């Protein structure tokens, strides 16, 4: 269909560009001006610029005029944005997507639908690591409470994701993956997955299964009281 | 740079009527501008695309109105598959400003979180750091609060929270402050206290261990 | 057990009413500078298959006309 294929999630510390695919597919091109939007996670959209297809017409936004460049590659319908200086702003989904053209031959469009299904952009000085798994999973007999949850503590890992399973994902119950949220100390984000048992599954050790592939790092865990 | 302002900042109901939203522009736009569907760590999706007209295999009950400074989006016969981050955006004007988020909840009943507060590890002792992390489990709304409490002594910036998204099972929510201090300072105390104030709490519920407790 | 400030001598102490004879070692008196307390101790050696047992120090201290059972488990 109308389709975009965007490519592809990469990081960079502060440096050089990231320079993505947009292959668009489907539908013809030199009809359809093709836009780029950013959105950090957790915030707003920001469109940042969009291209006539021919004639390249550049149109950046602000606040990065400048840093930004946009190129066409017509023989094969992908497009290109690159980004100049590269900085911890620039934590964010990019997504690229068409406006339409705004000639004169070119049909009315105003609402971004070939839409590309977006790309992982986070800019990031920290280095790849696997995770410290800093767990408590008990047998449910802290103090005195029945239902007694547990949880590990996905520490200290770049880039994104973990992936983490209670005991090869047995446990699928009470499951509540924490995302990642991320520290100011190393930009090394904090995640954890937590279920809740019951006192009565005291003779049961839990695994957290946190295997950060990005790292290529595989974590199992337990932990039991303390006499 | 027209700004874009969203009337509902969010949105919870449990799944039923008309959940009509809105959007304001902070000048003419006249039609022009569309209506978004960004769900959870997915692409946005177009819904409407001049302020009305029902884009392209939109199902049955999504209209909206407009024309031209404060425009309307109705959800008018919910389907609870629909949860997800609307956004007007204008666009004939540059550049083209989005709106501002409208994060469609559910809205069962206030509950309060099970609040279990967690131990560093030893093995945290041995990389000599020390993190506490205080659990909220299976509440609602999100509308929260955590108080760590190190030999009870407020403390905040050593501390990170983590908040769950909604579930599709029971609607509810998880929280975790990780009190995340040096081994030193974890060594300085042992009345390591969260209090938590929930609407479904009756109280500030403090959970609290000992250095060397559990 | 750790028979602590009591005045004058003695206490009686005795392993679950005297019960456990094996391995009591009755520490004497040793005078507190403190309070001119004395202070005592009888102990026991048991073995880790007797972890379902609890052993009452039975410290009875007449003089003073005062009776104290105890008993202290493991922490979860």
């Amino acid at each position: 269909e109308v389709q975009l294929v965007q490519s592809g999630a990469e990081v960079k510390k502060p440096g050089a560009s990231v320079k993505v695919s947009c292959k668009a597919s489907g539908y013809t091109f030199f009809k359809y001006g093709i836009s780029w939007v950013r959105q950090a996670p957790g915030q707003g959209l920001e469109w940042m610029g969009s291209i006539s297809p021919y004639t390249g017409e550049t149109h950046y936004a602000q606040k990065l005029q400048g840093r930004v460049t946009m190129t066409t590659d017509t023989s094969t319908s992908t497009a290109y944005m690159e980004l100049r200086s590269l900085r911890s702003d620039d934590t964010a989904v990019y997504y690229c997507a068409r406006e339409g053209a705004y000639g004169y031959r070119s049909p009315y469009q105003n609402w971004f639908d070939p839409w590309g299904q977006g790309t992982l952009v986070t800019v990031s000085s920290a280095s790849t690591k696997g995770p410290s798994v800093f767990p408590l999973a008990p047998c449910s007999r802290s103090t005195s409470e029945s239902t007694a949850a547990l949880g590990c503590l996905v520490k200290d890992y770049f880039p994104e994701p973990v992936t983490v399973s209670w005991n090869s994902g047995a446990l699928t119950s009470g499951v509540h993956t924490f995302p990642a949220v991320l520290q100011s100390s190393g930009l090394y984000s904090l995640s954890s997955v937590v279920t809740v048992p019951s006192s009565s599954l005291g003779t049961k050790t839990y695994t957290c299964n946190v295997d950060h592939k990005p790292s290529n790092t595989k974590v199992d865990k337990r932990v039991e009281s303390k006499y | 740079e027209i700004v874009m302002t969203q009337s509902p900042a969010t949105l919870s109901l449990s799944p039923g009527e008309r959940a009509t939203l809105s959007c304001r522009a902070s000048q003419s736009v006249s039609s022009y501008l569309a209506w978004y569907q960004q769900k959870p760590g997915q692409a946005p999706r177009l819904l409407i695309y001049d302020a009305s007209n029902r884009a392209t295999g939109i199902p049955a009950r999504f209209s909206g109105s407009g024309s031209g400074t404060d425009f309307t989006l109705t959800i008018s016969s919910l389907e609870p598959e629909d949860f997800a981050v609307y956004y007007c955006q204008q666009h004939s004007l540059l550049p083209r400003t989005f709106g501002g988020g409208t994060k469609v909840e559910i809205k069962r009943t206030v509950a309060a979180p099970s609040v279990f507060i967690f131990p560093p590890s030893d093995e945290q002792l041995k990389s000599g750091t020390a993190s506490v992390v205080c659990l909220l489990n299976n509440f609602y709304p999100r509308e929260a609060k955590v108080q760590w409490k190190v030999d009870n002594a407020l403390q905040s910036g050593n501390s990170q929270e983590s908040v769950t998204e909604q579930d599709s099972k029971d609607s509810t929510y998880s929280l975790s402050s990780t009190l995340t201090l040096s081994k030193a300072d974890y060594e300085k105390h042992k009345v390591y206290a969260c209090e938590v104030t929930h609407q479904g709490l009756s109280s500030p519920v403090t959970k609290s261990f000992n250095r060397g407790e559990c």
